[PDB]
DNA sequence: ATCAATATCCACCTGCAGATTCTACCAAAAGTGTATTTGGAAACTGCTCCATCAAAAGGCATGTTCAGCTGAATTCAGCTGAACATGCCTTTTGATGGAGCAGTTTCCAAATACACTTTTGGTAGAATCTGCAGGTGGATATTGAT
DNA sequence: ATCAATATCCACCTGCAGATTCTACCAAAAGTGTATTTGGAAACTGCTCCATCAAAAGGCATGTTCAGCTGAATTCAGCTGAACATGCCTTTTGATGGAGCAGTTTCCAAATACACTTTTGGTAGAATCTGCAGGTGGATATTGAT
């Protein structure tokens, strides 16, 4: 048998999603969790097609975002993998949490 | 057994073929769920202001525009749906 | 009997002055608004609406694609380093980001 | 009934920037999305501007002041100019 | 001459929740400023709920849903209480 | 003549309040009860910081509210944290903390 | 009839005592060398970038005496509300 | 036979004085200067409210020691104790202040 | 770095539906014309509030010495997470039917806008009070050395 | 574990600045009566948006193996902290001349308020096009063995 060693396809499959431009999470597990946060608010509630992409877009780029900021902080202490320690962190400098 | 709440259904590969758009070589077990944490509290307050406005306007449908209104209220001001 | 230019083309515009001026009186900015604002305002938007034009086609045919999309806009901007403050807090539908890769990530030799 | 856009206005000087370039109808979409925040941004900084000084009306001064805040360093000129320059323009109305 | 204040009121509710307690002139000041700054937040975020529904007039519905979206929980919460019947104990007197 | 703001068992100037609303251009029009509502929230809020800054002048041995203890007020208590996060406090100081990591042992 | 004199170089005036003052405040047990410079490096950026709308505000209302408030219009124009000095 | 402390627990000993206080920590007239300085150099022949200089001075320190926490998180999150550059430039960068 | 070998990319070509653009008419804006109303620019000018200036002092910065303990560097085991084939299933997709609602005309009652006229609450200096900052010295605690 | 060396706490004092109180003149609510729009309340559609519905597609979970990474542990050079002596410069205070707000008044230049006349900006069909969706076949990269 013969193949990859590990970290090599990552870089591969970062530059292929750095390359598109598509949505990442998909849509139905996205809409029903997008209504069921949803109805917890207002009860009988519906949605345009478009108010969905909408949340969907505002997401995944704000996850995304959430980080290029933390693989920093990763990077930052000598490290290469991101843990949730990191996360965090860069939660906190952003003013989301402390 | 999959009785499992759809913040699950954001399945593991897809919650982070992200993170490579984002930029990352390799990625923690714990980070999923963090993440998971994360994506909810994001889209919950956002969705809650977006629907304030919806019962404001007297509607029963969210449309983009209170969305939009939405993200711009947080500070994440998105172009291409209407503002 | 002298008869119609629009404002816009007495001021050099695609951008359209009239409209403008409707929406600044209906927009609560303030009580009254000045004849030369709307025009110098729709100067601007029409400029500012150019400058991204210009650059993101410019990207878009680097793409090797003929028109422009939401890909080409965000290669612009985020490329830009004067407009990436202008829009800095601001999320492009369908962008992407920039391909970048940390230094320390990559293979060795 | 139908909504209003600034699309013409876009994909004209669209046309005039690109002879040979048209445009995207979401990209249309983000384009115009664009101009309007622009706009409020504008538009509020100079009513606020308008409002410290106690001064009741909003001329292409405020305007100008407010591009000076507002937009980033060359960006900023170029726009001041553009505007002074189509607003000379229009007072030509002989 | 003739600048004024909120310090008059704050020093009214100052009586109200600490009788023997009092209030620095530089910790007045801070008050107003906390006053002002959330007077406009709330009347802004107001204002173009109203414009985003087209409506021309801020009714004391819009004063609230803007309470709602601005404050945080509880304080939001009691405010609403606070707040929704400062109106009735004014339209029940006539 | 009586007026609005104790028409409504309000200390603060419902009167005033209205006219405030005169000049954000907030809108062409003014309802009767916004200025009410609202001037109400600005009691009611003005009113809730008092208290919890009373308390740390009163934690801090003192009779007058320094901004100090605004401060020690706002940060201290959570949901006026959040409201008040983007904002200085003038002659304020931080909170005492230090973390962890740094303490001697 | 009488000017002077100039204003050169005083960044160098926040001196380094000072710089570690405000760093224990901000909680920090121990500073590297290179800090102190770094520091006037993001004081000067963040000083300018407030007194240049400061001052844009000044020149709009054609005084020529920067007030406390074209501060604090500028400071919450940035987004950093300053309580305690007019607004 | 004379000494007194330990390297690092003074250090401690001045956190805890100056987070109990609020007195402004730049020297006043330092700041003036710099403060017109950069003033001058942006429009000429300018004047200053006492009041105005103040606020500038409150503002700046509330900015800058706000940063020397969000800095000393990052030194902490690196295993180290100490702040250096690296860890400025990764505060602001986060913080999206464009360094 | 090269040799040989899976394994992945990447231009070169290409014909088509799904979009984009172009054409062909209609209310709704925008633009005019004539009529009034007003906000704020010029022109004094009263009066703060700024800019220097000086003297003396003592707080505080600077520069130097000395060592401790921090940051960084190497080594290394072990355990975590990447890589993949594998196999079953949730998601996609394509219309579709029908109720559900948003979107609007039309139409008045209620609510708010003007314009004055009293009437009163808020403000600005002057008149009294009186917290608390700063200076103590006495105690308790903390720290660091034997 | 004791003992010296500071430093931190903390209670009491006390004259002063900064707070609190008290009086008197004016801008600002409030009160009336008449003058105008609005935001529904009832009556009606178009259009999206929900609920199903059903074939297949790849996508996801799962389990296995190994690599490399992260976390730990040690060692050490050197950097940064603590202490001191030295001495500059900020801080204080108090005075003073003047630039420059800001407070008033006066009078255009400019904006708004209506009334009709044109013109354009935008729709829903009708007429053109290009990335794509996909099939190659030629190179670049990657990997394990020499
Ligand atoms: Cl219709
Ligand atoms: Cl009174
Ligand atoms: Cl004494
Ligand atoms: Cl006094
Ligand atoms: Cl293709
Ligand atoms: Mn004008
Ligand atoms: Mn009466
Ligand atoms: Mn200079
Ligand atoms: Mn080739």
């Amino acid at each position: 048998p013969h193949r990859y060693r590990p970290g090599t396809v990552a870089l591969r499959e970062i530059r292929r999603y750095q390359k598109s431009t598509e949505l990442l999470i998909r849509k139905l597990p996205f809409q029903r969790l997008v209504r069921e946060i949803a109805q917890d608010f207002k009860t009988d509630l519906r949605f345009q097609s478009s108010a969905v992409m909408a949340l969907q877009e505002a997401c995944e780029a704000y996850l995304v975002g959430l980080f290029e900021d933390t693989n920093l902080c990763a990077i930052h202490a000598k490290r290469v993998t991101i843990m949730p320690k990191d996360i965090q962190l860069a939660r906190r400098i952003r003013g989301e949490r402390a | 057994k999959v009785l499992r709440d759809n913040i699950q259904g954001i399945t593991k590969p897809a919650i982070r073929r992200l993170a490579r758009r984002g930029g990352v070589k390799r990625i923690s077990g714990l980070i999923y769920e963090e993440t998971r944490g994360v994506l909810k509290v994001f889209l919950e307050n956002v969705i809650r202001d977006a629907v304030t406005y919806t019962e404001h306007a007297k509607r029963k449908t969210v449309t983009a525009m209170d969305v939009v209104y939405a993200l711009k209220r947080q500070g994440r001001t998105l172009y291409g749906f209407g503002g | 009997r002298a008869k119609v230019k629009s404002r816009s083309s007495r001021a050099g515009l695609q951008f359209p002055v009239g409209r403008v001026h409707r929406l600044l009186r209906q927009g609560n900015y303030a009580q009254r608004i000045g004849a030369g604002a709307p025009v110098y305002l729709a100067a601007v938007l029409e400029y500012l609406t150019a400058e991204v034009l210009e650059l993101a086609g410019n990207a878009a045919r680097d793409n090797k694609k003929t028109r422009i999309t939401p890909r080409h806009l965000q290669l612009a901007i985020r490329n830009d380093e004067e407009l990436n403050k202008l829009l800095g807090r601001v999320t492009i539908a369908q962008g992407g980001v920039l391909p970048n890769i940390q230094a320390v990530l990559l293979p060795k030799k | 009934s139908r909504k209003e856009s600034y699309s013409i206005y876009v994909y004209k000087v669209l046309k005039q920037v690109h002879p040979d370039t048209g445009i995207s109808s979401k990209a249309m979409g983000i384009m115009n999305s664009f101009v309007n925040d622009i706009f409020e941004r504008i538009a509020g900084e100079a009513s606020r501007l308008a409002h410290y000084n106690k001064r009741s009306t909003i001329t292409s001064r405020e305007i100008q002041t407010a591009v000076r805040l507002l937009l980033p360093g060359e960006l900023a000129k170029h726009a001041v100019s553009e505007g002074t320059k189509a607003v000379t323009k229009y007072t030509s109305s002989k």
